[PDB]
């Protein structure tokens, strides 16, 4: 081994064991649950609760939310059409 | 007849990511940038650069950002990152 | 062309900046957010003295504290809520 | 402070700003929603040089390319084909190669999962106000009360905890909807006075409210947190769910963010007999401090084996009389993880008196050498800290929080005040709270 010679190619040998548009990911990622970026999916079913809740990176973006005008309540988004019907 | 080296170098990373070695390489190096401190150093290097420039222009500010950035990693995480990704390397390439 | 080196650290150097990347990105679109919603926007008060809260002001006595002065208000409400 | 004027433009037409959003919102779902070996190869690749994170890649608004940051090929993509916005694949960000700028600054591409109902949204809420924004605002001291606005502030600054309040998923389940009579609901006011529009002692007052019906900041931590527990339970519709919920799993907010559990592993050496040994529930873990300096160190004793001096023990299986071995493992690690430091030493004579050693810990906690049984690196981020002021006796409680952008925060009673990571760090902790950051 030797960091400066020069790459031939990729070995026959792993050929031999291996083998468009974002937006065709869509039917995939419908059928795919919910994947963290830095928090491993085996280590999670082993190291924590079957249902932990996970927040990854949580303090990388304030809490987004608004304030209803009419009661002042501070509502997250996915809760601000219920709160309005 | 000569290979197309570009090409090449997509396909080495390519194989990286289908093994799974691309991902422990990634996680390897983040967890060592979180736990040495670096990702809060750039963090504040980035508000101490919009302050001086006062400017929030993401090109302007990761101009004088990402430099210092690359210098700011330790050596002993370059160095064992690198280390971890050449002898991935070698498992999946010739040379000569 | 390519080496084990050059290879590498190209590698190392595309993690890298994609993180990088990814940080400033963070920063920058939470200032250029805040900057615009708030434009009479202050930062936090910081007293090094450490004796200023966050709006430059100081702690006000508890006998001024008022709701009852409001160090006796859990006693106030042992009686009043009986 | 400027709004991209390209977005704007493309705004002004009906279709488009609805094409816009769609496009944002299915990207961002694609991505949170991509196993990472896809995300690499279909988001993380550039269509013109083919390599994987060559800098940011950012993918096309309208159409399906991704292009890199690092040799300008989503630029060119720009300029050749005219398309001038794309997606950043690591965060979702839309960045406009007009301006050379990320545009983020539009409350509806910022909150695009709402486009339908727009209108509605801007009228009826608004943006929290720049004194809201971050909840921070402190809570008066009404008879010795320290000991629980302490860990009000760390409770009212966990991410956990405010989702899931200003999610309304308890506003919209409770039973009692009192704040006089229900905890769950004094915190939503608390969480409501601090966030929004309802001084801001009110849910704090009806929270004392609440215990009047019936020391130490660690038991209060447990009350509280027993108590959004009960809640929950009390809100159930049947009794199959309490009994499941009180004896099996529970999927309140406590038990899937705060809870683990603990192998309490004893062996007799002789025999390996460990019938003793058990796994129990914790919500959080006290460590023993005298004579150590760093968290690491009470840690490694805590996790250390040691040996049960038992008085004319002998093991029910073998009849040896060695000390059998015990020895504590995490055996489930929780999504916030909260240390109690043990300061308080309740002595034989009846006669407490306080441990002043400071201890050293991190701001990124590795938890792996803890875990029971290679385990791979768990790592947590500091985010909360309570600290204890004085005497056993006569003494004070405060809170230190860390909030969105890593800004650190000091809160003595009514007082709120700003502080940096490297002064915080120099406290002398009694409680710790660290939240999960990274699971390799
Ligand atoms: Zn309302
Ligand atoms: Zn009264
Ligand atoms: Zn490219
Ligand atoms: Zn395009
Ligand atoms: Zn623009
Ligand atoms: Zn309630
Ligand atoms: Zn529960
Ligand atoms: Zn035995």
């Amino acid at each position: 081994r030797s960091g400066d010679a020069e790459i031939k190619g990729i070995k026959p040998k792993v050929i031999e064991e291996y083998s468009d548009s974002w937006k065709s990911l869509m039917s995939s990622a419908k059928d795919t649950p919910l994947q963290y970026d830095h928090m491993n999916r085996e280590s999670l079913k082993k190291y924590f609760d079957p249902n932990a809740q996970l927040i990854e990176d949580p303090l990388d973006k304030p809490i987004q939310y608004r304030v209803c005008e009419k009661c002042g309540k501070p509502l997250a988004l996915t809760a601000i059409v219920d709160h309005l019907e | 007849m000569t290979m197309d080296t570009a090409q090449l170098k997509s396909q080495i990373q390519q194989y990286l990511v289908e093994s799974g070695n691309y991902e422990l390489i990634s996680n390897e190096l983040k967890a060592r940038l979180l736990q040495e401190g670096w990702v809060d150093k750039v963090k504040d290097l980035t508000k101490s650069e919009m302050n001086i420039n006062e400017s929030t222009n993401f090109t302007q500010i990761l101009s004088t950002v990402e430099p210092k950035a690359l210098e700011m990693v330790s050596d002993s995480t370059r160095e064992t990152v690198l280390k971890q990704i050449r002898e991935f390397l070698e498992e999946i390439v010739d040379t000569q | 062309t390519i080496t084990i080196d050059s290879i590498s650290n190209g590698i190392l150097n595309n993690l890298l900046t994609t993180l990088i990347q990814d940080i400033v990105a963070r920063e920058t679109t939470q200032q250029q957010l805040l900057k615009t919603r708030y434009p009479d926007l202050r930062s936090y008060y910081f007293d090094p003295n450490g004796s200023l809260d966050i709006n430059g002001l100081q702690k006000q006595q508890e006998s001024s504290q008022y709701i009852v002065s409001a160090n006796r208000l859990a006693a106030h409400l042992q009686r009043c809520l009986s | 402070m400027s709004i991209c004027p390209h977005i704007q433009q493309v705004f002004q037409n009906e279709k488009s700003k609805d094409g816009v959003l769609k496009t944002c919102n299915a990207a961002r779902y694609i991505l949170n929603h991509s196993v990472p070996k896809e995300k690499f190869l279909n988001t993380m690749k550039c269509g013109t040089c083919h390599e994987i994170n060559s800098g940011a890649t950012f993918m096309c608004l309208q159409c399906g390319f991704c292009g890199c940051w690092n040799h300008s090929h989503f630029l060119s993509h720009s300029k050749q084909i005219g398309h001038i916005f794309g997606i950043n694949s690591n965060n979702g960000l839309l960045f406009c190669f007009k301006c050379e700028d990320y545009i983020g600054n539009i409350d509806l591409i910022n909150d695009a999962i709402l486009a339908k109902y727009w209108d509605d949204v801007c009228t009826k809420t608004m943006v929290p106000s720049m004194e809201r924004r971050d909840g921070l605002s402190g809570l008066i001291n009404m008879g010795s009360t320290c000991f629980m606005s302490s860990i009000l502030q760390c409770l009212i600054h966990n991410p956990y905890f405010i989702r899931h309040s200003m999610s309304q998923i308890h506003s919209n389940n409770c039973k009692v909807r009192s704040p006089d009579k229900c905890f769950s609901c004094a915190l939503d006011k608390i969480v409501h006075e601090l966030y929004g529009a309802l001084n801001r002692q009110t849910g704090f007052i009806y929270l004392l409210t609440c215990a009047w019906k019936i020391q130490d900041a660690h038991e209060f931590w447990q009350f509280i947190i027993n108590q959004i527990h009960q809640s929950y339970v009390l809100d159930l519709p049947n009794a199959k769910e309490v009994s499941r919920a009180n004896n099996k799993q529970c999927e309140c907010i406590v038990h899937t963010v705060f809870e683990g559990s603990l192998e309490s592993s004893i062996v007799c050496p002789g025999c390996q007999n460990n019938s003793k040994t058990t796994i129990d529930p914790f919500l959080d873990l006290s460590l023993d401090i005298k004579d150590k300096k760093k968290l690491y160190e009470c840690l490694d004793s805590f996790h250390k084996k040691e040996q049960l001096k038992d008085f004319n023990y002998h093991c029910g299986e073998c009849n040896s009389t060695q000390d059998a071995i015990k020895q504590l493992g995490i055996h489930k690690l929780p999504s916030v993880l909260v240390l109690q430091l043990k300061r308080f030493e309740h002595l034989l004579n009846g006669s407490n008196r306080k441990l002043d050693d400071f201890i050293e810990f991190p701001t990124y906690l590795n938890m792996k050498n803890y875990c029971s049984t290679k385990v791979p690196d768990i790592i947590y981020e500091l985010i909360g800290i309570v600290s204890h002021k004085g005497t056993v006796n006569e003494g004070h409680y405060i809170a230190f929080c860390k909030i969105s952008g890593g800004q650190w925060f000091k809160f003595n009673d009514s007082m709120v005040s700003s502080i940096s990571q490297e002064e915080v760090l120099k406290e002398q902790a009694y409680l710790l709270f660290y939240t999960i950051r990274q699971v390799n």
